[PDB]
């Protein structure tokens, strides 16, 4: 069962995508996008990235906080919707979770499944590699070389977030 | 391919199906868009760390940089149509049919 | 007639009508010296 | 590129990241770095019209 | 045949333009008319105001264009290279005909009654 | 061309600005006090907040 | 009953009328995004299902 | 497309008409179809009926042209004995334009379509006869 | 350098050339009140540049040789044909006052531009701000159609948003019982068919519309006939406000700039005084225009670019 | 916006597009485009009212709808090539989606609902880098992912282009709404020729920017929005309404102006290719640009419509616009055919 540990994982990374998708109230949305953060950090520091795991989820939880903020301010209402108060949020949430059920269900059943596309599920673990010891961690190596070999990166990135600051003082300034 | 592509395009496809479905609010929509940017950076994520791409190990990185700088325009955007109407409704923004 | 406001172009501007002719004049300049160079090299590659 | 001033200038903004079996950081090799290097060398100079 | 470079090296084998062609005094004469649009749009006399900027019109238009019928030329003699030398690489595609004459060859004849 | 569903499609501003709306933005009402500790027990103090 | 009426009706009078209709059509919209971004998601709908341009 | 396309050219002219008008009816109700899902995308029903009236109301005019093309091209093709001839298209193609007329209720329609379609159809099967490329594949 | 972001760029900013005496003044009131006299000495005595009431032929004074020009070049709008005539059926009496608002606009935009450009402050007699009394008198005596007045609040709405309101208000008060006697006295024979009603109309304008609105934005000083006999009483006044409202406390260098960008440019000021909406009492056919643009184009100086006109003596126009 | 505040966004628009066109790495060509669209949208915002909030609110949820499709074809293309090379891609859902992202990023059919909207809601001079500039990243793509591309896919979007560009501009009498359908008209030529001859593409591409911005700047200069507006033209500036004739006849394509060269050299590509009914369908539905083009000049030029007496008043100022490169783009929109072999610079 822990073998199908990424399985499970992804699969209420779906549910949280079903969560705000199917788009209640937006206090609602961003609690289904902070678990799906969640847990897609989990997902990925299991393919042994710890540290793209980890801010993925800081970054995430911190661009909700300000959507939590803007939401009491600028999107509520009186009587604010979760899934079961509206007829079109529930049938988009019911369709995706059955939608999500069946894939599930048939992947576990025939170690295999066609949706659209086939996907084998004979369990995540199998494409892992075989043979590692190194005094470092990859994803480490590769990150911290966006400051000897991204250098273009850095300049473009750099100047879109200084950009950005001025963008938005323009664009906020009625 | 492995099962676990299997939910990350599922989730990448029902936050564009959310994204293109609209409601009334417009931060709902937003959500949707910093949903499909999730599901993306964990599905690169998994093909880079599986395959040993080192360098590539910054792409999701950059990801989550451009990432912030769209939801921040969209909030600045959000801003302003609630300062013209009082409610960030997208059926308000009808007046270029004409 | 004598005009109430003196207009912006009522006396020539020196400053470009000096860079405007010299322009001209260097980029005419430029053009045959290339047009020989080019010339030239033609013959010289080819065998004249 | 559509405009390959790279070339032009002689200056790497990006192919060093364009794939797998580049130089990386501490010689980290990747898992189809073979198999790449390859498939690139097979296909080198002769179009993809010929490499497919 | 050069990545990114206007003019590769092998364009100088070719002759340059005339300063006299037919194509240039075209384009300079494109230069002159813009000219004289300068002149309208601004409401000044068209034919005599500036003739300083008359002739920077007349003057960049040539410039501009002797270059660019320079490499206009430089094209087609590679196209023509490129072609000429696969037919020579591939002669069983380009194989020369048995020329037969009209005294051989047998047409169908159609009346106009 | 006119049409029954574009009959009431106008002619867009002179100079691209359509009129501000007369939306009014409810400021919040709060009761401060009587039962609060800055309020000495007995001031019903009613404040209207814009955040 | 020729010249001034069915060598006009059959050609430029029955063509430029379908323009005008087919223009108002097009047109005829109510400038609404969740209306325009649902006929993107019919048009990518179709592309696969129908016409299969994902293949 | 592609599928209900190659059967409709599987089967030659003027034999199994039946299997041919499954074929042109299977191809209008698909039409009609992709018509319904813009329009009620673009012009919001009122009810959610209405928009199911709309959808049938144009997939069954769609599919009625589709099967009387069909079974009148066919028809056409098998009692002359001339499986291979333009012209069985053409009076397949009017006949089409007349069911678009009287579905709405417009001689005019009806007229301009019994040309129109009369001539696109016609020009189709000069096409598959000849080999003419719509979306023809870059050669040079 | 002309004007433009580029001389803004390198220090070309109105916060540098403004102070406490660049202000924008207009004196308002009645018919006959005494507004020229007073406007003329507030002007002289502060050291500010005195623009007389705009009239029919302002433009012309700001262009050419700054003499007038021939009536069929401002449309043959009469101001005695008003007065004779009030209800002509050729709309003499809406054209007049649209004429009239667009020369106003001009001349507004003229003194605004004197003003940021050298900082020295500006006296005007009427503006925009106030032009409208005069359209509410023509319409409740009936001399022009509610066609008109809607026609007028369109121009008025998409230009008047776009400038600041003058700094100080000061206005005439004098009652119409003596303006009728002031007309009879100042002898012009048209304006003695002026009807007390409609002098009336202005004054309710005036002190109806008027004067609320600009106090919420403006300084507003009020003097009677008599206090306004002497200008160096209201001087002392004016030299001693406040100045603690409006919008003006709320301009910048930025802001200045893209206004100053505006009322330089003459054609873009003037853009919607000419919508095309189509009054009879204002539109012109084709053959009509076509021939007074003929005509005009034939007038000294006025065929081509100022300083491009070799008939009034404009030199090395080869080089210019 | 301060003077400095918008040349530094200007030149971000441009470093943007730029690189985009000389990245070889799908990353960058994301950011080039990311980059892009985070300038533009103040430039969109520069006068503040509720149209231009609606139009850039239009205009952001397109284009950040597009990047994402934009980006799962990059990812898609990762996993079934392990590379990032700017060029074919490896997988046919992969061209797909790029392919509809680069669509919508243009404004083509069915995809096309932005463009009359936000070019409608944005002033002229901003009108202007929307219908021009902007088409050159994407298109810039296209020219090296085509080798990939679904031909029933970039035919059909052509074809919807042209047809949906030509009926949409028959109904509006708003100057900037002409355009955006002239635009999306004028872009089915482009991609209908691209699986044929790139080169072709450009060419239109370039002489369909010269066109487009000489329309644009005679409408700035005049600053003019409507029909009607820009039909007192011949009573302020009459040398204007003839540029504006010879403009318009020459977006119409008609011989022997510029704008018939690319109809001519695209009909040339697609026939060697033994494509004769699809240039013969296109060429005759151009005719409906044609037709619209034609209402404006005679609305423009070749008739004098009603003016208003305060019309007088604006004789006596000259022009004060600036008016950059108008007479040089004039004379290119015009009298360019005899230089057609020229267009081999463009191999
Ligand atoms: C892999 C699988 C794909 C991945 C996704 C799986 C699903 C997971 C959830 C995804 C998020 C879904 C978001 C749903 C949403 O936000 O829609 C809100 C949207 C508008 O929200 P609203 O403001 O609450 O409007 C309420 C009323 O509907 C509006 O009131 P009204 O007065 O306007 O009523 C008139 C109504 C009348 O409806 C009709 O006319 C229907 C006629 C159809 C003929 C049969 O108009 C319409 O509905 C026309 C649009 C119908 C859809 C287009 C059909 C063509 O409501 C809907 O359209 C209902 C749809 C909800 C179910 C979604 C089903 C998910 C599957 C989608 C297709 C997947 C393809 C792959
Ligand atoms: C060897 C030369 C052969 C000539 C080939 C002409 C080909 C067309 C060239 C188009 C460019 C023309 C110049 C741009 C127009 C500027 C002229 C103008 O606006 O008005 C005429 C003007 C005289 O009026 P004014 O404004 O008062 O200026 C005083 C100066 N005397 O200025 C003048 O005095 C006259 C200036 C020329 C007037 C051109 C009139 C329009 C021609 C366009 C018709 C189409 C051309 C023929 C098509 C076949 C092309 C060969
Ligand atoms: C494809 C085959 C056909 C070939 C097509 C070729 C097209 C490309 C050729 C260039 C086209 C533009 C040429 C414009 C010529 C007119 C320039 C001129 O006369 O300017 C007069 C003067 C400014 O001149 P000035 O800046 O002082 O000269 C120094 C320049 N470094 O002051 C003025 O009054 C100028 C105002 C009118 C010009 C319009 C505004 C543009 C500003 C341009 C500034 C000067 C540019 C110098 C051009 C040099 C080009 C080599
Ligand atoms: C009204 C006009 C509708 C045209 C008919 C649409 C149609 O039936 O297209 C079917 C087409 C399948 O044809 P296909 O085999 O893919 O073409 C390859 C050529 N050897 O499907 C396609 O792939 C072409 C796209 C059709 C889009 C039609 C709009
Ligand atoms: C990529 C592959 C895509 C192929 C199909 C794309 C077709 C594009 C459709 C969207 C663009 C056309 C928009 C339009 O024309 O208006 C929508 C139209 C509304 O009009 P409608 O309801 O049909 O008629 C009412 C009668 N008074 O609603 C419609 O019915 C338009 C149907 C057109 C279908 C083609
Ligand atoms: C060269 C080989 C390639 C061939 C391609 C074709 C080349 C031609 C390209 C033309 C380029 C556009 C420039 C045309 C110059 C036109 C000059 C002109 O019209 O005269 C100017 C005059 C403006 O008036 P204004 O400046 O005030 O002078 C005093 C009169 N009021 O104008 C007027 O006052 C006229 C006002 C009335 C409007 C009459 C409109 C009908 C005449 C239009 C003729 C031009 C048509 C050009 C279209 C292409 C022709 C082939
Ligand atoms: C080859 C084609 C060359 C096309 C050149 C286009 C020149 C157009 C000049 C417009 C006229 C000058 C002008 O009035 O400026 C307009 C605009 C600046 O904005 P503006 O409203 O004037 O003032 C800003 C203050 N807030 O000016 C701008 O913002 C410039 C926008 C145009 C830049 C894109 C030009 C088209 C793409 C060129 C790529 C060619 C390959
Ligand atoms: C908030 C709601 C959250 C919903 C979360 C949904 C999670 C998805 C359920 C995934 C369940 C995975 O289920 C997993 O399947 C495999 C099938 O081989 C089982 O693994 C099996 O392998 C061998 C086969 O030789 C068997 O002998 C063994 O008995 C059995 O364990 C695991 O015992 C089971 O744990
Ligand atoms: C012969 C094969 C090729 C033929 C190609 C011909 C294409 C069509 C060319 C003409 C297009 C004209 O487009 C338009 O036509 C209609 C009538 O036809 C005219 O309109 C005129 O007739 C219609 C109907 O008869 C009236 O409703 C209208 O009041 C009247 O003004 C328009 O003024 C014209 O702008
Ligand atoms: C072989 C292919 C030939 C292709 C030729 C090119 C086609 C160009 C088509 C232009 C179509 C637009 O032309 C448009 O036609 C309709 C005719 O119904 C005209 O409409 C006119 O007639 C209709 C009804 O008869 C009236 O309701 C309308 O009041 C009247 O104006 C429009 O005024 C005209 O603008
Ligand atoms: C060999 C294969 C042959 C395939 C044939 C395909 C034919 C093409 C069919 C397209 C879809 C039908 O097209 C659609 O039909 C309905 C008929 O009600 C028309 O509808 C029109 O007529 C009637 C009555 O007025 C009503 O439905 C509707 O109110 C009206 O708009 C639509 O205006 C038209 O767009
Ligand atoms: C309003 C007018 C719109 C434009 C009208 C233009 C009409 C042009 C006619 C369409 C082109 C001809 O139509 C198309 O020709 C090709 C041949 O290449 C045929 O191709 C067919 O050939 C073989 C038989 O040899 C079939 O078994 C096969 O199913 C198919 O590939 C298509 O079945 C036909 O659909
Ligand atoms: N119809 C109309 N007449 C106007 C307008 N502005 C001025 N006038 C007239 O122009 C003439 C002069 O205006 P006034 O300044 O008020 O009269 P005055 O004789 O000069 O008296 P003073 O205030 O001292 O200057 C008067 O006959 C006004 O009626 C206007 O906007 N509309
Ligand atoms: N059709 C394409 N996709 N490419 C293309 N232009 N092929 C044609 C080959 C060609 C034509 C002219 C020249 I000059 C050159 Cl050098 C080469
Ligand atoms: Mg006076």
């Amino acid at each position: 069962m822990m073998l199908y540990i990424v399985f499970i994982l992804s699969v209420i990374f779906v549910m949280g995508f079903v969560g705000f998708s199917s788009k209640p109230s937006p206090i609602y949305g961003g609690l289904g996008l902070i678990v799906s953060g969640g847990v897609g950090c989990g997902i990925v520091l299991n393919f042994g990235g710890s540290f793209l795991g980890l801010m993925v989820f800081l970054i995430y939880l911190g661009g909700m906080m300000v959507v939590f903020g803007y939401t009491t301010a600028m999107a509520t209402e009186q009587y604010p919707e979760i899934w079961l108060s509206n007829k079109a949020v529930l049938g988009a949430f019911v369709t995706g979770l059955l939608m999500e059920f069946f894939m599930v269900y048939y992947v576990l059943k025939d170690k295999e499944v066609e949706v659209v596309f086939e996907f084998n599920g004979l369990g995540d673990w199998v494409i892992y590699d075989t043979g590692d010891s190194g005094f470092f961690s990859e994803e480490a190596m590769g990150i911290a070389a966006l400051y000897s070999y991204g250098t273009w990166l850095v300049i473009v990135t750099g100047w879109s977030l200084l950009i950005g600051v001025v963008v938005i003082m323009e664009i906020t300034r009625g | 391919m492995s099962m676990v592509y299997m939910n990350i395009m599922m989730a990448f496809t029902v936050s564009l199906v959310g994204l293109l479905m609209y409601r009334s609010h417009l931060m709902s929509s937003l959500l949707c868009l910093e949903g499909m940017m999730l599901s993306l950076f964990v599905m690169a994520a998994l093909t880079i760390l599986n395959s040993h791409f080192t360098l590539a190990s910054m792409m999701p990185i950059i990801l989550l940089v451009f990432a912030a700088c769209e939801a921040a325009l969209g909030l600045s955007l959000l801003v302003m149509v609630s300062n013209t109407y009082g409610t960030d409704y997208v059926q308000n923004l009808n007046l270029l049919q004409c | 007639k004598f005009y109430i406001q003196e207009p912006p172009h009522g006396s020539p501007n020196w400053l470009k009508v000096g860079l405007t002719l010299g322009t001209s004049v260097f980029l005419w300049i430029y053009l045959i010296k290339q047009h020989n160079e080019d010339v030239l090299e033609y013959k010289r590659r080819n065998g004249l | 590129p559509f405009f390959d001033v790279q070339k032009r200038l002689g200056v790497d903004l990006d192919r060093w990241m364009t794939i797998q079996s580049a130089e990386q950081p501490h010689k980290i090799p990747s898992r189809c770095h073979a198999f790449e290097k390859e498939w690139i060398e097979c296909a080198h100079g002769i179009g993809s019209i010929r490499a497919e | 045949r050069a990545t990114f470079q206007f003019l590769p090296d092998e364009a100088r084998s070719l002759p340059p333009p005339k300063l006299t062609d037919p194509r240039l005094a075209f384009v300079g004469f494109l230069g002159y008319c813009s000219g004289l649009i300068d002149n309208a749009i601004r409401r000044r006399p068209v034919l005599l105001a500036g003739l300083h900027r008359q002739l920077l019109y007349i003057t960049s238009f040539v410039f501009v264009g002797y270059y660019l019928l320079k490499r206009q030329d430089y094209m087609y003699a590679v196209r023509d290279h490129d072609m000429f030398s696969y037919i020579k690489s591939h002669p069983e595609d380009f194989p020369e005909k048995d020329k037969k004459t009209y005294g051989e060859v047998f047409e169908e004849f159609h009346p106009v009654r | 061309y006119p049409t029954k569903e574009t009959a009431h499609w106008k002619p867009p501003p002179w100079n691209d600005v359509d009129p501000p709306k007369d939306t009014l933005v409810s400021n919040l009402t709060l009761n401060f006090g009587p039962q609060h500790p800055a309020a000495h027990g007995v001031l019903r103090l009613v404040m209207e907040l814009s955040g | 009953l020729l010249d001034l009426i069915w060598l006009e009706a059959i050609l430029p009078k029955t063509i430029s009328l379908a323009q005008m209709k087919a223009s108002t059509l097009v047109t005829n919209q109510k400038g609404l995004i969740k209306l325009y971004f649902l006929s993107f998601l019919i048009t990518i709908l179709i592309s696969m299902i129908l016409f299969n341009f994902h293949e | 497309a592609k599928t209900v396309l190659r059967q409709y050219w599987d089967i030659p002219e003027g034999t199994e008409c039946h299997r041919k008008t499954y074929a042109t009816t299977s191809i209008g109700g698909a039409a009609g179809l992709v018509v319904s899902a813009y329009s009620v995308a673009l012009k919001t029903p009122t009810s959610f009926l209405e928009g199911v009236a709309r959808t049938g109301r144009y997939t069954f005019t769609a599919a009625a042209i589709g099967a009387i093309f069909g079974l009148t091209s066919c028809i056409s093709a098998q009692v002359r004995e001339k499986p291979d001839d333009p012209l069985n298209y053409l009076i397949g193609g009017c006949a089409g334009g007349l069911i678009l007329g009287a579905r709405t209720r417009s001689y005019g329609i009806g007229a301009a379509a019994c040309a129109y379609m009369g001539l696109t159809a016609a020009l189709v099967k000069m096409g598959q006869l000849e080999g003419w490329q719509v979306f023809a594949e870059p050669k040079v | 350098l002309q004007y433009g972001p580029l001389a803004y760029i390198l220090g070309e900013k109105a916060t540098k050339k403004m102070t406490e005496k660049s202000k924008l003044i207009t004196v308002d009131g009645n018919i006959c009140s005494g507004k020229s006299k007073l406007a003329k000495e507030i002007a002289e005595k502060l050291g500010l540049k005195h623009f007389p009431e705009a009239g029919i032929h302002y433009v012309d004074s700001t262009t050419g040789d700054g003499k007038p020009l021939p009536v069929q070049f401002s449309g043959n709008c009469s101001l005695e044909k008003f007065y004779d005539d009030p209800k002509s059926n050729d709309g003499n009496s809406y054209r007049l006052q649209a004429w009239l608002y667009a020369s106003r606009l001009l001349q507004y935009a003229d003194a605004l531009e004197h003003l940021l450009s050298t900082g020295q402050g500006v006296v005007l007699e009427r503006s925009i701000y106030s032009d409208f009394v005069f359209l509410e008198a023509m319409y409740r005596q009936g001399f022009i159609r509610k066609q008109c007045v809607d026609h007028y609040n369109q121009v008025k709405k998409v230009t008047i948003c776009e400038y600041l309101p003058p700094h100080v208000v000061v206005y005439v008060d004098v009652p119409v019982p003596e303006v009728q006697s002031r007309i009879q006295k100042k002898g012009n024979p048209h304006e003695m068919k002026i009807t007390s009603a409609y002098l009336q109309d202005i004054e309710n304008a005036y002190k109806g519309t008027f004067l609320p609105e600009m106090s919420e934005k403006c300084e507003v000083l009020q003097y009677s006939a008599w206090e306004a006999q002497d200008a160096e009483k209201v001087v002392e006044d004016i030299e001693y406000l406040k100045y603690d409202k409006g919008p003006w406390l709320d301009q910048n260098d930025r802001k200045l700039h893209k206004l100053r960008m505006l009322v330089q440019d003459k054609l873009e000021v003037l853009n919607y005084t000419s919508i095309p909406v189509f009054l009879p009492e204002v539109t012109v056919g084709a053959h009509q225009s076509d021939q007074v643009f003929q005509e005009f184009t034939e007038l000294p100086g006025r065929k081509y670019r100022a300083g491009y006109n070799e008939d009034v003596g404009d030199k090395w126009i080869w080089l210019k | 916006m301060n003077p400095i505040i918008f040349i530094i966004i200007l030149l971000t628009i441009m470093l943007g597009t730029i690189i985009v066109m000389i990245s070889s790495h799908w990353l960058l060509v994301w950011i080039g485009f990311e980059m892009n669209m985070l300038a533009i949208i103040p430039i969109m915002m520069k006068n503040h009212n509720p149209r231009a909030t609606e139009a850039s609110t239009k205009y952001f949820l397109t284009q950040s709808t597009a990047s994402m499709l934009l980006m799962m074809a990059v990812i898609i293309n990762l996993m079934f090539s392990g590379q990032w090379t700017v060029m074919k891609l490896f997988n046919p859902m992969a061209s797909m989606l790029m392919t509809m992202a680069l669509a919508m990023k243009l404004g083509m059919a069915p995809f096309h609902f932005w463009v009359p909207e936000v070019t409608q809601g944005i002033p002229l001079s901003s009108g202007l880098i929307l219908l021009t500039w902007q088409k050159l990243a994407p298109m810039s793509v296209l020219y090296q992912i085509f080798p990939s591309i679904n031909l029933n896919l970039i035919l059909t979007l052509s074809v919807l282009s042209i047809l949906i560009g030509g009926w949409g501009g028959l109904n509006q009498t708003q100057l900037r709404k002409i355009m955006a359908y002239s635009s999306i008209a004028h872009m089915g030529w482009m991609t209908a020729v691209l699986p044929y001859n790139p080169t072709m593409t450009l060419l239109n591409l370039i002489i369909y920017i010269i066109m487009t911005s000489t329309m644009f700047t005679m409408f700035m200069a005049n600053s003019t929005t409507t029909t009607l507006s820009l039909s007192h033209t011949w009573n302020k500036t009459p040398i204007m309404t003839v540029l504006i004739l010879a403009t318009l006849l020459s977006m119409g394509g008609l011989p022997p102006l510029s704008g018939f060269m690319p109809k001519w050299m695209i009909i040339q590509e697609m026939t060697k290719n033994n494509s004769i009914i699809l240039p013969t369908f296109m060429a005759i539905t151009a005719l409906l640009n044609l037709y619209f083009y034609m209402r404006l000049t005679y609305s423009t030029t070749l008739t004098m419509f009603p003016s208003t007496n305060n019309m007088k008043m604006k004789w006596q100022f000259p022009l004060m616009k600036k008016m950059t490169f108008l007479p040089t783009m004039v004379v290119l929109s015009t009298m360019m055919l005899p230089l057609t072999p020229m267009l081999s610079v463009l191999e």
